[PDB]
């Protein structure tokens, strides 16, 4: 079977933009 | 003690740890260890980007437990595909190796070691370790995905070599 956890590069790099913007407090 | 992906994180598929070594086993040092795509960037956030190193130097990123060197249990049978670099790829290359490596774009089960750069005199080398050399189907595999992630030109040369050799 196929791992569970699979990320595209775009996929890392919406991470990143995500994590970039947590400097707000939600 | 375990090193597990926080609350809200995007789990990655194995724990993955950050080395360094810098020519001046004690010679590779550990950096840290990170579970989640959250954990990396923020880690990656850190460090300098191998490009702008002239010194000779290398970054190494492994699955947890493995040691990048050889000599490890996990790398004694293996071997990696190297690709030598002129100056100014390094950087945008080994991004690109390694978000394909925690991604687990490569497709060939529990195969993959890690991945080293390494900064040279006039070139940088960039590389990717796993456990089989003589496991055709993966390392031809390996190869495939490389092309296809790094975006280096089409007659760009790969070599592989077995550890033992």
């Amino acid at each position: 079977p196929w791992p569970e956890y699979i990320y595209t590069r775009l996929e890392m790099y919406n991470i990143l933009k995500a994590e970039h913007d947590s400097i707000l407090a939600e | 003690k375990a090193v597990v992906p926080g609350p809200a994180e995007h789990p990655l598929q194995y724990n993955y740890t950050f080395w360094y070594s810098r020519r001046t086993e004690q010679n590779i040092k550990q950096i840290g260890t990170f579970a989640s795509v959250e954990q990396f960037w923020r880690f990656y956030s850190h460090m300098v980007r191998p490009g702008d190193l002239t010194g000779h130097s290398d970054f190494h990123l492994f699955k947890e437990g493995i040691k990048p060197m050889w000599e490890d249990d996990a790398n004694k049978n293996g071997g990696k595909w190297i690709i030598r670099l002129r100056k100014g790829l390094a950087s945008r290359c080994w991004e690109n190796l390694i978000l394909a490596m925690l991604g687990e774009q490569f497709m060939v089960g529990e195969e993959i070691c890690g991945a080293v750069v390494s900064v040279r005199f006039q070139e940088d080398i960039i590389s990717i370790w796993n456990k089989t050399a003589s496991d055709q189907a993966t390392t031809a595999r390996i190869r495939d995905t490389l092309r296809r992630v790094l975006n280096l030109p089409p007659n760009t040369i790969m070599e592989y070599k077995t550890h033992t050799d």
